[PDB]
Formats: C-alpha cells, structure tokens, sequence
C-alpha cells in the first residue's frame, strides 16, 4: 500500500508498513508506469484525467469523495461482492463508493484479484518503441518546449537519444512535473512523458529514499527548550520547507535548502510535497536527511510535521512560544500574538514549488500571523506579492513599548511574500528573512555569520547592504570581525576605530537590550 | 507568428512589438537612465560578455537570481547591483525610488538572460504599474516577450548562434 | 486611404523613432498635445496613453506612405516621371513686388502666392515657418494671418521645423481656409492627414499645400558648429543660400561660403531615408534648381495648384516663363541623385521585400526581377 | 534559413490553399501523414491539429521562398543570370546505354545518372515518379531501390506528381543515401526541407536533387478531355512529348500532334504563379530546349552536381559535348517568357510591396523605383 | 494591428487570420457543404442582397435572430432556415446532426451581418468543439473575428462602403 500526495503522508502516520511513491510531479509518471493494480482516490491534487490513466493501465479506479466522481456510478449502497464482480469483469472502469469502510474492503479484496489479472501487461515503451519515437521526432523549434511549463529541451533530447545518447532525456525525468501538456502539441503523437521515463528507468527504479512519518504537533517541552534561543536569535530561525512541486529545476533544490540550514543548526520543519522531495536524496554516507538528523523540534534537526493540513502546527508552535515562553494571553488575542511573532520569532517559510490554491491560502494564513514566505519563480503567477521598501524610512518604524517612542528598524523581515528565481538566490534570502529587531548581540551574530557566509558561498559576494544588520561590534561574525570593521570603515564610510575595534557611528540604531519592539499602540506602557 | 515561450501567456490586447536589434539598441541609447536587468540564464552561452559590454557603455546592471557570481567570476562588478527580480519590479514602479545610485528612477528597463515566466511577469508588472512616469520595458533576450513593449521573436536554443548575432547588433547600436 | 495601417505610440516608436527615421515633421505632436512632446527633434511620451490606435501613427509619413495611391486620390493620376513625380507643367517664375522679391529666398514666389491668397480673401491663415528671436535662426511654426506676418516668414531656413505643429494650431484656432508651406516630408504628413479615414481633425480646411524642393535639413548643433569654424555668429547671419555647389552665409560684411559637400556631415539622420526631392504630393512645388538667379522653378501638380498660378499671374503678383529641357533635366538630375543615394540608406534598414511567396533583400530586387 | 516564417495549417490555408497558389508538390503531405491528405491536388485536414507551428507551412514553397538566400546556402553565390539562375556550366548530354537511351524522354540523362549512383552505392533510393496501372498516365511517386525500378520511372509525365511524398517515404523507410528528381517546385520544397532550421526530418540523407526544366503541368481532367478531342484513349498512349511548337502524343499507330498554345488552357492554376523555369535551386537541371533530338540540356549548378556529371562521364554512362551560344539563348528565351508572363499573374494576387515606409502595388514597382 | 470589436476579446493564442476576400470566397467554393450564417445586422446597408446572392449560388442560409423577416420581405426564403444562433452552434458541433436538409453536417460556416459579441462566441464554440470532423468557420463580416479561422480586419461603420466592396469580392469569388 503506497500513496501519492498527502494521503500518503497521513496513511504512513497510521501504518509504518505503508510506503510513499512521491509528490504531485511524480503522479502521472507512476500511474503511467502501471505498477498499481487498483487506484483509490479521494480529493485534492488528483490528476483530473485519472480515470483515463487508470483505464489505460487496466487498473480499476475507486473514487471515495463527492468532490471527484468522474462520471462513475455511485455504488455506495451496493454489496462489496457485487462491486468487485463489476470491476473484475470490466463492464465499468471504476466506481464511486462514498462509504469508506466498504471502499476499503473493496480495494483490498480487488487488488489481490487484479494483481493476477494484470500480470503480463506492458505499459512503458519498449526499447524498439523508444527508438522509433526519438527517431521520428522532428526536433520542432517551438512546439513541445513552448507547451512545457519548464521549457524543457525535449526535441534536442530526443535527437541525442536517436544518436545514441539517452542522458539528455534521462535528465529531464526529475525536471519534469508530470503535467502532460507537451504531448498534446506533438503531431507525431510521441508519448513524451513515457519516453523520458523509459530513458530514466534505471534512476527511477533507484529512487529509494527514507522519510520520517508526520509527527504533527510541537511538544511543550520543545517550546521551552528553544523559546529563548529562538527569540534572542542564537537558534538562527525556523525554516519551514513546504508546498507543492512545481519547481523550476527539479526536486533536489528543496533537499539542498533543508541540508544547508540543518547543518547550520536551524530548526528545519517540512510538510506535504516538500517533505517528500527532500527525502529522495542521500549524502556521501548514503543517508537521507531524515536518517541523519533527529526529529526533535530543535536546532539542527529535520522534522516532517506532516501533510499540508499539518502546516497549522507551525503556526501553533509560534503561538506557544508567545504563550509559554513570553506568558502572553492567546484567547481571542490574534493581533498581539501575530505582532509578537513578527517582531521576535525568527522564521521563514519556503514554498519553492508553490502551485495550488491551497498553497496561496497557506501563505496568506502564515503571512497574517507574522511569518514571511519565499516562493519559487512560478509564484509570480499568483499575481500578488507583499514586498517591503527598505529605502523608505517611514515604512520601518516600530514602537518601543517601554515609553511609546518610535524606532526605525533594519528590514527584518524585509519582505512578507516574495518569489525568488534560483536556489542560489533563495538560500541567502531565507537567512536574511530570519533577522528580527529583538535579536540580541549573540543571536544577531549567529544569524549574520550564516547570512554573510551563505551569500559568499552561493552568490560569490557579500550583500551590498549587509551593514544594515550591524548595530554594534558584538553583532559582527567573530572569525572575520577585524576585516568587517575595516570594510565598514573604508567601503561604507562608517566611523570605526580599528585600533579599539569599536564602531563609533554608522549603525541604523543603537543596541538596547531592553528595546520592547511592537507595532501595536495598545501595547505601549 | 510571434510565439510566446509559454503558449498560454496571452495576457491581454497590448502585445509586445517585434523590433530590430538596431531599434532595441537605440532605445537603450536614447534613454536618460537605462537599466540592464539580467537573470540566471546570463551565466550560459557566453552571454555575460554581452552584459559586460553593455555595462561598460555606462549602463548599470541589475544582477538578479544568482547572476552576480558570474560578474564576480568575470571580474566586472563596477556598477553592477545584486537584487531580486521581484523587489526590482516593485522598486522600478515606485516613482519615489531613487535607484541604485540614489539619483532617480530608470526610464528604460531591458531584460536579458532571464527565466522566461518570471521575467515575463516582471515585464507585465512594469507595463501595468509603471505608467506615470512611464517606464519603458524592452527585451533583448531569445524569447518573444509579449509583455515587453518591444522584443525579439522566439529564437530556439538550438539557434543560439543566431540570437548572439542579433544581441551583438544590439550592443553595437548602443 | 488604401494600404492604411492601424498603430499606436508603441508602433511609432518601434518603426520610426527607434528606427532613427523620424524626420521631425511635427505631425504626431500637432494632434496629440495630450501626451506627445518633442526632445532633440523626436517625439516622446512621459505617461502611458490608452488609445487602441493613435493619430501619431496614422499621420506619420514614416510609418506607412502609399505614395502612388495618394497620388491617384490627390491628382487622379499616378506619376509617369519617377524623378519629379506627377506634374502638368514646369515653369520658372518670380514675384512682381520689389519688397517681396527682395525679402524672398530666390524670387519670392511662395510669399507672393500666399499674400495673394490672403488679399483676395481665399485664405485666412498661412501655416509657415518663422525664426526665434531668443534662439538665433531656430525655425518655429508661424500661423500668419496678415500679409506682414507672411513676409516675416520669407527666406529659407536650413534647420528642420515641426511645421505641422502650426497646421494643428491653425485647425484649432478657428481658421476656415488654411494654406500651408512645407518641405516634402511636411507635405507627405499633410496629405496623410487629409486622406486619413481613421481620424477627422478638420483637415479639409487646409485648401493649399505649397511644397518646397529639399535635399536635406541640418542638425542645429552641427550647423552652428560650422558657423563657429567660419567665425560667424548666428545672431549676425542675414540670409542662408545653397548654390554653385556652395553653402552661402550672408552677413552685412558680405558672404562667407563653404563647399556643400563639407556640409553633408551636418545633415539630419531622418533625411537619410528621404525619397522625395520635389515635394511630389504638393499642390505646387517651388524650388531654385533649373531657374536663374532671382527666379523660382515651379512644378504644377493639382488643379488647385494650376488655378493658384494662373490666377496669381492674371493678377500680376508673379511673372511666369517657360523653362528649357536642359533646365528641367537639371531638376531631374538632382532628384535622381537624392533618390538614388537615399534608397541606398533605405535598403540598409528595410526588412525583406516580399512579392507573393518570394522574399528578397530590397537591394537585390534586380537579381530577382531582372 | 534567413527570412523564415512560422506558421500552422491555418496560415497555409490562408496564404496558399485558399489563395489558389498550391502547386501539388506534396511536401506538406509528405511530413504530416498524421493529418494532411490531398483532394484534387490540394491539401486538406479532417481533424483539428494542435501544433503551435507546423512543417506544412515551413516546407511549402509558396508560403515563403527566399530564393537568393537559398542560393547562397546551396551554391555559396547568388545568380548572375536572371533567366537561368546560378550555374557554372551548360552542356548537352545523353545516355550511352541503348536501353536507357530508348526509354528516356530525350537522352535519358536523368535515368543514366540515377543508375550510375545506385550501381556505385552512392544512393540506396531514387525518389522519382511512376504511372498508375489503374488510372492511365496518372503519375505517382516512385521510391526506386533497383536499377530496373529507376528505368520504370523514365519518361516525362505532364500531369503534376506530388513527388515529395516519395522523399518522405524514403526518409521514413531507412534509406541513408537518397537521390530525388523534381520539377522546379519540387526542388524548391526539397531545398526548403534541407535548409529548414525549424524542423529536422533527416533530409541531410537526401544527397542529390536533380531538377527538370518545366514550363507547366496540366490538370488531369482538362488534359484527358483534350485527349478525347484528339480521339485518343490514355491507355493507348505510349509517350508524351512537347517539341517543335507541338504537343506530341505517341501511340502504336503513330504520333498525334497539336499546337502547344492550345494546351495552355489545360495548365494547372498553381503553375500560373511559378517564377522558376530552369529548376534554379537544383544540383543539376536537365531539359530538352537547346539540345538535339535524343539529347539533353544540362545546367551544372552545385559542386555535387558538377562531380556527378564528371564522374558519370568518366564512367562512360553519359556522353557530353558543348552547347552552342544560340542554343543557350533559346533556353534563356523560354525562361524569360515563363518568368515575365507569370510575374504578371503574381502581381495580381500579391499584396502590397513595402520598402521601409513606402508601399506600392507590386505591378507599380518601377513607377516608384524607376 | 488587428482590432477585435471588443478589445477585451483576447480569448487565447490561436487568433483568426486576416484573409483576402478572394481567399474567403474560395473557401466557400471549395467546401462540400458550406453554410452561410446571418444575424440581425444583415437587415441593414442592403447586406441581405449579398446574402441572397450567396444563397442563390446553391448555399443554405441559417437566418439567426429575426433576420428571417428580411428574407420574407425580400422574396427569397428558399434554402433559408429559421434557427437560433445558440442551437445552431450546438447542432454544427454535433457530428450526428444531419443539417437542415437531412443530408449531413456542414464543413464550412461563414458568418455575416451578426451581433459581434454573440457571433464571436458562436465562432469560438465551433473552433473549440467542432474538431472531429473538423468544421472550418470563417467571417466575411465587418469585424475582426479573432475566434474565426479566417476573417477580415475591422472595418468601421463609417467605412461601410469599403466593407461592401470587399464583401462583393467574396461573392464574386464563390
Ligand atoms: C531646408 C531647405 C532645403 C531646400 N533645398 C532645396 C534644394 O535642394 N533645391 C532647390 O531647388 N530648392 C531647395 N529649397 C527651396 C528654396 O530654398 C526656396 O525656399 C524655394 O525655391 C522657394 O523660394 P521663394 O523665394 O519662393 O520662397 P519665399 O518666398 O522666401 O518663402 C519661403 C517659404 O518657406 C518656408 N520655410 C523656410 N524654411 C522652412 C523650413 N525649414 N521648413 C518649412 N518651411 C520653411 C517659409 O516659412 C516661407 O513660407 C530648400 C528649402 C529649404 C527650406
Ligand atoms: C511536366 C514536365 C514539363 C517539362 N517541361 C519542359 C520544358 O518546358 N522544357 C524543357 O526543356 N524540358 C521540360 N521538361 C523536361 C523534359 O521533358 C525531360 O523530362 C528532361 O529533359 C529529362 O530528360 P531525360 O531523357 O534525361 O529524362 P528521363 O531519363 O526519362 O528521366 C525522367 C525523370 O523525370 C521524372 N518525372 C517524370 N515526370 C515527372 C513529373 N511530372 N514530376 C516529377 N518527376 C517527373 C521521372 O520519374 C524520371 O526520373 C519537362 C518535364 C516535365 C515532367
Ligand atoms: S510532462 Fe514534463 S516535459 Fe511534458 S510539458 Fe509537463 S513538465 Fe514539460
Ligand atoms: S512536438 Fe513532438 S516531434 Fe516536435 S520536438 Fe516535440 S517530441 Fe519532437
Ligand atoms: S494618445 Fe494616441 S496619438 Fe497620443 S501618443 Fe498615444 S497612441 Fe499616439
Ligand atoms: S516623422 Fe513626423 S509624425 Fe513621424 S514620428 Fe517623426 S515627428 Fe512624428
Ligand atoms: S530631406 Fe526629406 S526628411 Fe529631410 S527635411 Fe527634406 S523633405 Fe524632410
Ligand atoms: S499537424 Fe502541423 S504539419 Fe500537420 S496540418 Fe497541422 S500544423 Fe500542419
Ligand atoms: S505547394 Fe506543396 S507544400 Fe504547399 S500547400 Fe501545396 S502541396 Fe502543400
Ligand atoms: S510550372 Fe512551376 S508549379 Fe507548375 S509544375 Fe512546373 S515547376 Fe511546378
Ligand atoms: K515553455
Ligand atoms: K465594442
């Protein structure tokens, strides 16, 4: 028993004997593979042509939710015996069963029967068929590539295979998001999706990862352990990799983000397709992230919160930090808690492949409680974003709750909902979006060390405006403190005493450990 | 027939005009404060040499995505600014934004070597929001940018040599 | 008209402004004061406009110019002479009034005909070109409503004037009968406006289009830089002229000259693709080549043009004489020169020429056609 | 290639099929067996296709044909002779094998060259034309893989064959070295296929394009009506020929002739806009005019064409001798009459010709340029 | 520049092709079973004369809206059928529909004298649902029908003289 999309996560949460095939991008390819003897679907993120695809592989379809009936007969009231007879005999390619107990019995009894009847079928192109397909391709200048959301080089890949090199085609399997648009503009009627699959069969069959089951809520003891280091900043932030798989450049990007941040002792949590895709890769010692790191909600740990509905546990963790660690009331007190999270809880979401309407509402609900979100380049297609103007002083004024004075704060977080184009831009951005005005000197120093090192690693240069996050010398990364002090003096014109290793002028604001930052007039004492 | 790289990117009635390389170059030349915007695709096919040649004519470059690395590697970073395409769009449409040198906004924005579907939305933003003062956005890339004011037609990747001849003609016309 | 095309500011910029073939005729700005201004002799807008199609594109002589189609609509015939265009008669002429003959460039024909038209009440405004008293010899549109104002605009200015700006002013100031003077490009724009079926701007009120022969206009900065090389201040230049292969600059102290070839470097880029020497679409076309000193060469084209000269001659405001075949061939020769040289510049910018399915570079039309 | 245009089936129907300028070359059908079929010599589709751009439009010689640009790619040089195109030599030749010589239309040069290529393993398929056994003299593509099949294609068929259908068949059957024979329109399509940068259908495997000289093809219905008027059944016809101002119809009882001008009414509409008499884009072009009975006029064009004639002459499969100047002139005369008369047809369907801003009817082109 | 009568009627990437009157005429001539579709605008500018001239060439007429009144008053009702534009679209795309004479469907549909926004949607129904067998729908009307396969460009009502000149050329070519 294995699943695709979140039902796979929730099912493995019930049984550690089930398995997960993978994310949305893999759905069409797995179904087209014909490995499944029976397909049982419910609702959301299901291929709308799943009846077609099931029929093609001679797998009966069991639909269990009224959101998706596919023209099938509602046999909720029929005996499980009569349903099996109908499906086995083939007079109907699927059925609707809105009674879940009956649906389960039918599926289990039916898969044993179909497993025997489906032996001997072949679903993917053979070697000869594959050869005929790549040879007949006309290497069209602008057909399949134009219909493909990722603009993949299918024609050039086909001709390379016709000339005896299948690597170009095989490379496309992971970049492909299994949408099927390419095939519909091909007059040659090449099953492009299946041709890429055939070329990558070896790697597809070797796709064997390991993922921790959805843990769900964060424990109270974990909130008490990370609360202060998170608010002060010495835990450099919560990195939440979530969302769909409409990635620009394959599924390894989310793995590389999770890996990079866990190695830097961020709290790394994942859900839905993101959590799935990060589990497909193994490091030099052959271990998946979920095998190498603990599942505790703590710095340097990898946590599969669970399915897309489990995202709410991330909100809940930030609320509990305000309630348990800051002793704030939460009962019908949304604004005060959201303002707390925006000013003190270093966190950043990442939906590198954001696609669905559920992904837009997730981002909205995360944004409203004060947590920024980065999305992939396809995210421009949502039309709207929430972007800050770091140059407009009046936009970054917060109140010191001690006396009601107004203080201009560094852009922290600079943006609320922003789309990045490449992994190499996105990772420094995420670190940047974890800065918060209430970071202490050690916490800012931790966060700034990672932001500067990550910027140099992925972009080859320190950010143009990194000094905005420097309030005192103690904020400066320790190993390069003296060089940073010189850079502040000679490249940014700050008044710095290199002899005394002390900054005199330049910072956006003076460091004040007691600065009680809030946006809410009602919190002024 | 003008083919947008994503055939579904038929946004509305005002569609980018096909322009000669010489006309695209003269638009950059006639601009009081032009800006070259490059993306991750500049790191390929020796395209950064053209960006650098444009920059050395006195034109600032917005290096979006992770394109800054290629400039650092190439040894040309003067008047090249690291920025996100997303924030760059919001800043260009903001009349109070004083630009990367603090002297004012940009009247002409030209894109090159950018991921198609994000660059296109960057162009649509300026087309629809940077109206007063008007900011003209053009494309000298290999794609037919229906959302640009002026653009080249689609040039397939297997015909990249043709794209480079046309881009080189843009550079000579600035 | 036939072969008309729809277009907006974006098409104007793509095809004319940024193609470097705008000739500064003034037509786009004259009928879009709402958005268009001029900088360095080329139109700009500073705010987005929202018309589906614009007069800027419709009226421009450099977006689409179906010359032979417009010839049939204005003359009832197409040319038989490719060098001078369609004409019924070529004659030399000059004004009879000493004051007009002296202040006029050559023989004062244009000024005489205009003063005649206004004194007979046949026009109430003459859209011509004046001079800035702040910027020396800087040409500016002049809507003349008095025979004095007509004389003020006498003489040649070799800098380009957005003359059609004055036409637009006149068409909005209540004038009911307008006569306009223009170089070939101005005439082209005037005729495009009058023959347009996409926009109505009252252009039927323009009753006379008086064309001037033109080889090229000069860029102001380059021209005045030559005036400094020749140790001449534009404030003291009394007259300009081009003759005997010479560029003449007249001051009280006398006349300083220069080889007309050394002046080609001062020409406007927009003139490089100009294919009309003799103002082929004007009611009449008035020039100096072919005539003697103090006389004007006049090509009669339209019925209205023929009527203007006949009536003027019958009123003794001008004196007309025949012209020999050699003198006519002198006019023809310079036309061919401008058209041959400037076609070479045209085919450098133009896209492929298509004839049904056949497509060729324009300069290779002969290899394909014979 | 340069001046290439993207298009789909709708563009093909708009610009070619419904414009009445399809020449039944067979290219669009040859590379879209999935959708295109032919009905009365024109392509049709019966179900909607979903390609953004199609090979039907790209390969068609009547959508866009940049002949001079194609000449540069194929020969490295454009033409110096408008009537005949680019060529390095014109000779007269005939086959040496008596059986080929008796079966060939004139001297059997084409059959002799194809037989030489297959005998020496230079080709494994000759894409030529044959005759239907059920519909008398109806030409059909012939993919010859034997020297006997090559001989079975000898002789002229004056009805049009969709010959490119054979090239597409050979490219789909595994042939690695292909030669094809074609009328000028077939040659144009083959060259568009080989030079396309929009589609790769493996046409580099076509190694030889042998062109036939052609004045026109005849509609089947009209031609066979003409045969009935001559009291001749098509099944009784042994050979067709056109010579000595006469259309010759050979039967066992003897030869029946008719003045060739009366055959014009039988010509295919698509041939009325054909601007290519001598197969200007072929490797070699083979005809009859200028040569003696039993001999062929052969224009050498490409380097592959030259080496083919030299290697065939060395192998003694053809005999070659120079052609006289008066003979070459007779070839140019027929080319000029075809091109001049059909350009008259072209300009009646062609849209306006545009040269930068200037726009004129194609037929009035010389009034604008002289 | 092709101007759809409703500037907002940018439906998708497959946009109707400008065709000459002769090409539109020949497409009716080549059709095995063409159908002329007329709407309420045929009752103006002596446009019904052109529709009757077409019908008299052996072509059936679908008189949509209340155009049948004009055919009754004109004295030509033979091979003219009263039908709604909506039901007509459903019928044409139904491969089992045997037409007005019961002999089969129609392979070519030509619209003339129709309310723009409803006729456009009528054309878009056919383009998108009459795919197998393919039905070709064209416009010989005064509008740029972006939803037609082939169409004329926009001819404003104050230029109806030119439209009639082109429509007459269509009739001459059938
Ligand atoms: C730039 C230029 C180039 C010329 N080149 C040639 C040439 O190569 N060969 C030739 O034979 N003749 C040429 N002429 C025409 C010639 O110089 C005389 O203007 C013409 O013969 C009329 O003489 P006139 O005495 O009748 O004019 P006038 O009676 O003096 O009246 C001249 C009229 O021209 C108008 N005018 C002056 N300058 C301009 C301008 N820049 N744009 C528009 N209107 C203007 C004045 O407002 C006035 O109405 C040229 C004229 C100009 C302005
Ligand atoms: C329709 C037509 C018109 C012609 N008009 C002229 C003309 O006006 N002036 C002139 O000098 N020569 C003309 N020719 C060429 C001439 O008739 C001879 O075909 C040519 O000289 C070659 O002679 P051959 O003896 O070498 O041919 P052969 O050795 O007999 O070989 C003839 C080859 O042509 C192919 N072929 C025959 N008919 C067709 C066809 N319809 N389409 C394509 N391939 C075909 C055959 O399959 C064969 O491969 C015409 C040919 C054709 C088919
Ligand atoms: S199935 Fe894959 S290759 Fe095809 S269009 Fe979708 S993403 Fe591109
Ligand atoms: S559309 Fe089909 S034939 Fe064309 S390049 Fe793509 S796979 Fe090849
Ligand atoms: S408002 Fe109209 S005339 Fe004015 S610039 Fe815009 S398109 Fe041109
Ligand atoms: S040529 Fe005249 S109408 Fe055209 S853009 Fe220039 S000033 Fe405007
Ligand atoms: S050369 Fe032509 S474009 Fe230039 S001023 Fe004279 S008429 Fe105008
Ligand atoms: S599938 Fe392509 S080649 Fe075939 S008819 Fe359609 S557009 Fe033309
Ligand atoms: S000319 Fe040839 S390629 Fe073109 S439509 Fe006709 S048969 Fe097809
Ligand atoms: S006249 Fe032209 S189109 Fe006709 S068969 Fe001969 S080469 Fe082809
Ligand atoms: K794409
Ligand atoms: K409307």
């Amino acid at each position: 028993v294995a699943g695709i999309c979140c039902t796979a996560i929730d099912t493995t949460r019930y049984s550690d004997r089930a398995k997960i095939v993978g994310s949305i991008g893999r759905q069409l390819r797995f179904v087209r593979s014909g490995i499944a003897d029976v397909i049982m679907v419910d609702e959301q993120c299901i291929r709308a042509d799943i009846l077609e695809q099931a029929k093609r592989t001679h797998a009966p379809l069991i639909a269990t939710n009224d959101k998706a009936l596919y023209g099938l007969v509602d046999r909720t009231d029929d005996s499980a015996d009569d349903i099996i007879t109908i499906l086995v005999s083939g007079k109907e390619p699927g059925v609707v069963i809105l009674d879940p107990v009956k649906a389960g019995e039918v599926a289990v009894r039916l898969v044993q029967i179909m497993h025997e009847k489906r032996k001997g079928l072949v679903h993917l192109p053979t070697d000869e068929e594959f050869k005929e397909y790549v040879e007949m391709c006309q290497n069209c200048d602008a057909n399949c590539v134009i219909a493909c959301p990722q603009g993949l080089p299918i024609g050039e890949a086909n001709k390379a295979a016709a000339a005896g090199n299948i690597e170009p085609l095989a490379e496309l399997f992971d970049l492909c998001v299994g949408c099927g648009r390419c095939e519909q503009v091909c007059k040659k009627h090449i099953p492009i999706v299946d041709v890429i699959h055939k070329a990558a069969l070896p790697l597809v069959r070797a796709e064997k990862g390991m993922i921790r089951v959805g843990r769900g809520p964060v424990l109270d003891t974990e909130i008490r352990n990370v609360g202060a280091p998170l608010v002060l900043g010495t835990i450099p932030g919560i990195i939440a990799i979530v969302g769909c798989g409409n990635y620009p450049n394959g599924t390894k990007d989310v793995y590389i983000m999770a890996k990079e941040f866990v190695e830097r002792k961020y709290i790394v949590v994942l859900t839905g397709c993101g959590a799935m895709d990060a589990a497909l890769y193994r490091d030099e010692d052959g271990k998946t992230l979920y095998e190498k790191y603990p599942g505790d909600f703590d710095g340097g740990c990898i946590v599969n919160i669970g399915s897309c509905v489990s995202n709410a546990h991330i909100h809940d963790a930030a609320i509990k930090v305000a309630s348990i660690f800051a002793r704030r009331n939460i009962r019908a007190n949304y604004a005060e808690i959201a303002d707390y999270i925006l000013n003190r809880v270093g966190a950043c979401g990442m939906a590198w492949g954001a696609m669905s309407q559920k992904a837009a509402s997730i981002a909205s609900g995360v944004n409203r409680i004060g947590i920024p979100v980065v999305i992939g380049p396809h995210g421009w297609k949502y039309r709207r974003a929430y972007l800050g103007r770091k140059d407009v002083d009046r936009d970054w004024m917060v109140y010191d709750a001690r006396d009601g004075s107004k203080v201009r704060i560094e852009p922290a977080p600079e943006h609320l909902l922003v789309a990045a184009d490449t992994l190499e831009e996105a990772i420094p951005l995420m670190a940047r979006l974890c800065f918060r005005p209430t970071d202490n000197s050690m916490g800012r120093q931790v966060k700034l060390t990672h932001y500067m090192d990550l910027s140099m690693k992925y972009l080859g240069k320190y950010p143009d405006d990194w000094p905005v996050f420097v309030r005192t010398e103690a904020d400066l990364p320790l190993a390069k403190k003296e060089e940073y002090l010189r850079i502040l003096k000679e490249d940014y014109g700050w008044d710095v005493d290199l002899e005394a290793k002390k900054i005199i002028s330049g910072p956006i604001r003076k460091f004040d450990v007691s600065f009680d930052a809030t946006n809410l007039e009602q919190l002024i004492r | 027939m003008n083919i947008p790289f994503d055939i579904g990117n038929i946004s509305g009635p005002e569609m980018g005009r096909i322009a000669t390389p010489e006309a695209l170059g003269r638009a950059i030349k006639n601009a009081k404060r032009p800006l070259l915007v490059v993306g991750s695709e500049i790191l390929e096919d020796g395209l950064i040499d053209r960006a650098i040649a444009i920059g050395k004519k006195g034109i600032p470059i917005a290096a979006t995505a992770h394109s800054i690395k290629g400039f650092v590697d190439a040894g040309y970073t003067d008047n090249v600014y690291m920025v996100g395409l997303h924030e760059l769009a919001n800043n260009i449409k903001s009349p109070d934004w004083m630009g990367f040198d603090g002297k004012g906004g940009y009247d002409l924005v030209a894109v090159l070597g950018g991921i198609y579907y994000s660059t296109s939305q960057f162009l649509i933003s300026i087309k629809n929001c940077a109206t007063d003062p008007l900011v003209r956005a053009i494309s000298i890339d290999r794609y037919y940018h229906i959302a640009a004011r002026m653009t080249f037609d689609n040039i397939s990747r297997k015909r990249t040599d043709e794209f480079k001849e046309m881009l080189d003609r843009v550079v000579q016309s600035i | 008209m036939k072969f008309d095309e729809k277009g907006s500011i974006i098409d104007l910029e793509t095809k004319v402004v940024y193609s470097n073939i705008c000739c500064y005729c003034g037509a786009c700005g004259a009928f879009c004061t709402e958005y268009i201004s001029y900088e360095n002799g080329t139109p700009v807008t500073k705010q987005k406009c929202f018309e589906i199609h614009g007069a800027c594109f419709d009226f421009c002589p450099r977006t689409f110019l179906p010359v032979l189609e417009m010839e049939r609509e204005l003359f009832g015939e197409v040319r038989s002479d490719w060098e001078l265009g369609y004409y019924t008669d070529i004659v030399t002429a000059r004004a009879t009034n000493p004051e007009i003959l002296e202040k006029g460039q050559n023989g004062g024909v244009v000024t005489a005909l205009l003063t005649h038209l206004i004194d007979e009440g046949k026009i109430d405004a003459a859209c011509i070109t004046g001079r800035s008293d702040d910027e020396p010899w800087k040409p500016e549109p002049l809507v003349a409503t008095t025979r004095d104002e007509i004389l003020k605009g006498a003489g040649s200015n070799y800098e380009q004037c957005p003359a059609i700006m004055g036409v637009g002013e006149a068409l909005a100031n209540g004038s009911e009968n307008i006569a306009m003077v223009g170089l070939p490009c101005h005439i082209q724009a005037m005729r495009k406006i009058q023959l347009s079926k996409a926009f109505d701007v009252g252009a039927s009120r323009v009753k006379y289009a008086i064309g001037l022969l033109c080889t090229e206009t000069f860029d102001r900065d380059l021209l005045h830089a030559k005036l400094r090389e020749m140790k001449i201040k534009a404030e003291d230049v009394k007259k300009f002229d081009i003759g005997e292969g010479k560029f003449k600059v007249f001051t009280e102290e006398g006349v300083r000259t220069e080889k007309i070839a050394t002046m080609k470097s001062c020409m406007r880029d927009g003139c490089k693709v100009c294919y009309d020497f003799a103002a082929e679409l004007a009611d009449i076309s008035v020039g100096s080549i072919g005539s003697e000193e103090g006389w004007n060469t006049v090509l009669i084209r339209s019925k209205a043009g023929k009527e203007l000269i006949d009536e003027a001659e019958k009123a003794k405001v001008i004196e007309v004489k025949p012209l020999n075949e050699a003198s006519i061939q002198s006019v023809k020769d310079l036309a061919s020169r401008k058209k041959s040289e400037n076609m070479d510049n045209i085919v450098e910018i133009a896209g492929a020429t298509k004839i049904l399915h056949l497509a060729v570079k324009p300069q290779e039309l002969s290899l394909l056609l014979g």
